[PDB]
RNA sequence: ACUUGAAUUACUGGGAAGUAACUAGAAUAUGUAGUGUAGCGGUGAAAUGCUUAGAUAUUACAUGGAAUACCAAUUGCGAAGGCAGGUUACUACCAGUUUAUUGACGCUGAUGGACGAAAGCGUGGGGAGCGAACAGGAUUAGAUACCCUGGUAGUCCACGCCGUAAACGAUGGAUACUAGCUGUUGGGCGCAAGUUCAGUGGCUAAGCGAAAGUGAUAAGUAUCCCACCUGGGGAGUACGAACGCAAGUUUGAAACUCAAAGGAAUUGACGGGGGCCCGCACAAGCGGUGGAACAUGUGGUUUAAUUCGAUGAUACGCGA
C-alpha cells in the first residue's frame, strides 16, 4: 500500500522512545 | 595461480583473456564492500524469477 | 649489497588507486622498485595505462645494469595497468619467461568494511 | 544533430595564384573589407623582402600548427585541415600586439621563426601533462 | 464387532536437523630476520593519518582471533527462529514399500509450558577484521550526516536474564472434493518409454475477489476448533496490576476534536528513472552589452500637474 498511512508511526514511536530516555536516571 | 608459458603482445592478451574469464575482475569490487545475507538473498529471488519469466 | 645474478622476479602490485613494480632477485631480496605516484602522477591518473607504463620504465632501465636479464613477473591485485607494466618492461631491455598472477582472494576469512553509501 | 557541412569552397587570389593566400585575407579581413586587407598582406610581404617569397611565411606558418589540443581536459588531435586554421588565427592575432607603426610592419612576424610560437609551445607543454588520459 | 482414520513394528533410504569434542587451508593483523629508497594511503578533487627513528614493496618463520571461496541453487532439513570447511560420538525426525500388529486410541485447543533473529543486561576469558558513541580532515550559508583517517562498548566463548521484529506466504490448524501444461528433490514399479506416493517453483481454465491478483502447495465448494476486527486522531497514551537487575514486556481507558481517514485502478502533471529524437540549445568561430559620453523608455524623489496602461520569458526606442 502507500507509506503515509505507516508514517506518522515512526515519529510518535521515536518522540516516546526519546522522552523514556531523556527521563531515564531521574530517581 | 595462473601460470602462463612464453612475440610479447600475443602472450599477454592470452594471460589478459584467460584473467577475465577464469571470474575474477568482478570478484574483488563485490568484497570490496560488505552485503549482508538480507540483501545476497534477495538478488537470487529477483535474477531467478526473471530467469523464469524469460523463458 | 645484493647479489644481481640473472634470474629474478617483477612483483606488479596493482589496485584502484596505485600501482607498484618490483624488480627482485630469486631470492626475495629487492633490487629496483618504483611507483606510479613515484613517477610525478599523484592524482586521479596514478591508476592508468599511461602511468603504470612509466612507473615501469623508470626501473626497467635501472635494475638492467645491474645484472638482470630473466624475469618471472608476478602480477598481484586489480586494477589497470597490468598490461602496460610487462609489455614496458618486455619492450625495454629485460625478458620475460612467465606472466603467473598471484592475486590473492580470501575463502570467507574477513568482513569487508562497511559498503560506501 | 548539425547533420552536414559544406566547407564553403574558395576561389584562389591573382597575386601568387595560390589558395592559402585567400584564407589568409578572409581571416585578415575587417567590416567586409577584402581590398585592403589584400592590399595591407602585399605590403607585409613586400617589406619581408629583407631577410625569401612567400614560401618563407607559409613555412613559418608551419611552426604555429599543432598537433593536439587540449578539450576532464583530454588532450586530442585536432584535424588534418584546421591545424590550417588555427595557425593562421594564432599568427593574425599576435600580429596585432606587436607596439610597430603599420598593419604591415607589426605583421612581421614570419620573420619570428616570438609570441606565436610560445602559443605552440605552451599549448604542447599542456597536453603533455595530461597524457594519462 | 471391523479396518479405511491413527499409532507401533520390519526392510530400503534421506538430508547446512541438534549437542559435545578434535582438525585444515586461503586471506587480514602483529612480531623477528634479509633486500631496498621516498613515498604509502585516500577522494569528484583534497586534507587528516603512516613515513629518512627506513614506511609502502618482497622473501622465510612465528603468534593470535573470526568466518568457511569453488561445490552452491526459487536445492535440502527443521514446529518456528534458523541451519554451510572436514571427522567422530550421543540423539532426533522424515519418505517409500511384500510384511506383522492394536482397533477410533482422532482434530482443535482459553488459562498454561517450552523454544524463540538481532540488539540489550550480569559475571569470567578472548579480542585478527569490522565498528555504535567519540576525536580530527573534507563539502556546505550552517553539517551534531552522507565522504576520508583513527577508534571504545559490541560482534566471539562458558553460565545465565528480557522475550521483542517487515518473527511475511502481511494468507491459523485439520479432513474431503473440483481441468491441464511445464521443471526439479528423495522413494516404488519399470530392459526403455513412462506410471504412482511424499515435498518444492512457473503459466493458466472454470471458480472466487472492489481490483491488483489467487487458482489443486487456492484467496475454489463445504464441516469442526482457536485468535482477532467494528471510523481517524488522542493512544498502545493515562491509572492499577503481573514479570524483569535494568532497559522494558503483557493487559489496557476516558475526556476532547474532524467528517473524514483507507485499498485497487484510470487520465494528466512531474522526477537530479530509463530509451529514441529535434531547436545558434550546447561545442567551435565572429560581432556585441555590462567600462565612457550622448537619445529616448521605466522605476524612485520632488511639483499646482509631472495624463493612463504593460510593469519575467510574452513590459521597458512599447501603445505614441
Amino acid at each position: 500500500p502507500s507509506g503515509k498511512k505507516r508514517k506518522r508511526h515512526k515519529v510518535a514511536t521515536h518522540k516516546r522512545k526519546k522522552r523514556a530516555r531523556a527521563n531515564r536516571h531521574k530517581k | 595461480m595462473l601460470i602462463i608459458p612464453i612475440n610479447i603482445d600475443r602472450a599477454l592478451k592470452r594471460y589478459k583473456r584467460k584473467f577475465d574469464k577464469t571470474g575474477t575482475v568482478r570478484q574483488l569490487r563485490a568484497r570490496t564492500a560488505f552485503i549482508k545475507p538480507s540483501v545476497v538473498k534477495r538478488a537470487q529471488i529477483q535474477k531467478a524469477a526473471y530467469i523464469q519469466t524469460l523463458k | 649489497k645484493v647479489i644481481v645474478e640473472s634470474t629474478g622476479e617483477a612483483h606488479i602490485s596493482s589496485t584502484f588507486n596505485n600501482i607498484i613494480i618490483s624488480l627482485t632477485n630469486k631470492k626475495g631480496e629487492v633490487i629496483a622498485w618504483s611507483s606510479a605516484g613515484k613517477m610525478g602522477f599523484r592524482g586521479s591518473k596514478k591508476n592508468t595505462p599511461y602511468a603504470a607504463q612509466m612507473a615501469a620504465e623508470d626501473c626497467s632501465k635501472v635494475a638492467l645494469e645491474a645484472g638482470l636479464k630473466k624475469v618471472k613477473v608476478y602480477v598481484k591485485g586489480p586494477g589497470n595497468g597490468r598490461e602496460s607494466a610487462i609489455r614496458s618492461i618486455h619492450n625495454g631491455g629485460i625478458e620475460v619467461t612467465e606472466i603467473i598472477d598471484v592475486t590473492p582472494m580470501p575463502h570467507n576469512g574477513c568482513r569487508p568494511p562497511k559498503r560506501r553509501r | 544533430r548539425k547533420r552536414a557541412a559544406k566547407k564553403r569552397p574558395l576561389l584562389p587570389d591573382p597575386r601568387f595564384n595560390d589558395q592559402l593566400v585567400t584564407r589568409f585575407v578572409n581571416n585578415l579581413m575587417w567590416d567586409g573589407k577584402k581590398s585592403t586587407a589584400f592590399k595591407v598582406f602585399y605590403d607585409a610581404i613586400d617589406i619581408i623582402e629583407t631577410k625569401t617569397s612567400l614560401e618563407i611565411w607559409k613555412d613559418a606558418l608551419t611552426n604555429v600548427m599543432p598537433h593536439v589540443e587540449v578539450r576532464f581536459q583530454i588532450p586530442m588531435q585536432i584535424r588534418p585541415d584546421r591545424k590550417i586554421s588555427m595557425a593562421m588565427k594564432w599568427l593574425i592575432l599576435y600580429a596585432r600586439r606587436r607596439n610597430e607603426k603599420s598593419m604591415a610592419q607589426r605583421l612581421a612576424s614570419e620573420c619570428l621563426a616570438g609570441a606565436a610560437v610560445k602559443k605552440r609551445m605552451d599549448t604542447h607543454k599542456m597536453a603533455e601533462a595530461n597524457k594519462a588520459f
